C-alpha cells in the first residue's frame, strides 16, 4: 500500500552479501525507496562499521541480533 | 515534525520543513491555533523593502493540506498562487502526509504560464 | 572491515568479495586476520599450559580439550582466509632458384609484362 514500509536482513558472516548489499541500500535510499530499517544478522559489526551503517544509510533504526 | 513525506510510494524530504527553515527577515503568523479544523499559519518575508505574505499553509476539505505558495514579483502586480496539495491520512502514523501526484505537473505549469506567457492558458497543442 | 571479524566466515563468499576491493583494503584485512591468528595462538598457548599441568596428574579436562579443539576450527578458517588473500595477490601480478619454379622466365609472359 502507498506509504507502507519494510526492512532488510543482511547476514554479517556473508561478506559478499555486505559487499553488494550495503551500497545497494544507499543507492535505493538516495532515490528514496520505502526502506524503514536494516537488520544485521548472525553477528554484531564493530564500532567503525556500525558508524558507517548509521550515518550514510538514511534509515530510521538498526536491527542487531 | 514528520521527517519525510510520501511521493506516490517513495520518501522525499518534507518540503514544508525545508520552506519554514528559519533565516533573518521571515515572520510566521498563526490564526485559530487552538482549533485544528480551521487553523491558518502564514509566512511573510521582506519583498522589495516592505513585508508581504509568501506561504499560506491551511486545511481545505477534511483530508487535503493546501500549501498555497505565493510569488509577488509578477508581470501585472496581481500576486500568483501555487496550490501544493498533500494527502493527510492519520491511519499510517509513521508517514501520514503523502503528496497528491494526480495533476501535479499541470498545476506547476499553470503558475509558470502566468509568470512568462501573456496568452490564454492552454496546454493541448502538438510539440511538432 | 567485514573480512577477519574474529568469527569464522564462509570462504566462497569471501573469495568473491576480495576480488572487487582496493589493494590497500586487502593489506588492511591481511593485517587484521594475522592479529586474529596471533590472538588464538597466544590463547592456545595458555590452553596448552592448563592441559600439560593437569595431564601430569577426569572432570574439567575434556572441557579444556574441546576448547582448544574449537579454536583449531576457527584457526582453520583464518589461514584458509589468508590463503585466499595470497591467491588474490598473485592474480594482480598478471592483470637464387635457376629452376623456373617461382617465376617461369622461359616463357615471355612470366617476367612482369
Amino acid at each position: 500500500e502507498k506509504g507502507s514500509t519494510f526492512g532488510i536482513n543482511l547476514i554479517y558472516v556473508n561478506p559478499f552479501m555486505l559487499q553488494w548489499g550495503i551500497p545497494l541500500i544507499k543507492e535505493l535510499r538516495s532515490k528514496g525507496y520505502p526502506i524503514q530499517f536494516l537488520t544485521i544478522g548472525a553477528g554484531v559489526p564493530s564500532l567503525e562499521v556500525a558508524s558507517e551503517y548509521i550515518e550514510t544509510l538514511g534509515l530510521k533504526y538498526l536491527g542487531l541480533k | 515534525l514528520c521527517s519525510f513525506i510520501t511521493q506516490d510510494k517513495m520518501f522525499v524530504s518534507n518540503p514544508i520543513r525545508k520552506v519554514f527553515k528559519p533565516s533573518q527577515g521571515m515572520v510566521v503568523e498563526i490564526s485559530n491555533g487552538n482549533t485544528s479544523s480551521k487553523t491558518v499559519v502564514t509566512l511573510s518575508e521582506p519583498v522589495q523593502g516592505e513585508l508581504k505574505p509568501t506561504v499560506i499553509l491551511k486545511l481545505l476539505k477534511e483530508n487535503i493540506i493546501q500549501m498555497e505558495m505565493i510569488e509577488n514579483r509578477t508581470m501585472d502586480g496581481k500576486p500568483v498562487s501555487l496550490p501544493l496539495l498533500y494527502n493527510f491520512n492519520p491511519d499510517n502514523g509513521f508517514a501520514p502526509i503523502s503528496e497528491v501526484m494526480e495533476d501535479r505537473n499541470q498545476r506547476i505549469k499553470e503558475m509558470y504560464w502566468k509568470l512568462w506567457i501573456d496568452e490564454p492558458f492552454n496546454l493541448d497543442f502538438d510539440p511538432r | 572491515s567485514a573480512g577477519g571479524i574474529r568469527r569464522p566466515i564462509q570462504i566462497e563468499e569471501f573469495k568473491t568479495a576480495i576480488s572487487g576491493m582496493s589493494d590497500m583494503e586487502l593489506a588492511q584485512i591481511k593485517t587484521e586476520i594475522e592479529n586474529s591468528i596471533n590472538h588464538l595462538q597466544r590463547s592456545n598457548a595458555r590452553l596448552g599450559k592448563y592441559i600439560a599441568k593437569l595431564e601430569g596428574a577426569s572432570g574439567d579436562l575434556a572441557l579444556y580439550k574441546d576448547s582448544v579443539r574449537e579454536n583449531e576450527i576457527v584457526l582453520n578458517n583464518y589461514n584458509e582466509r589468508v590463503d585466499a588473500l595470497e591467491q588474490e595477490t598473485v592474480y594482480r601480478k598478471t592483470g637464387v632458384d635457376m629452376d623456373n619454379s617461382n617465376v617461369d622466365v622461359v616463357t615471355p609472359n612470366s617476367i612482369f609484362i
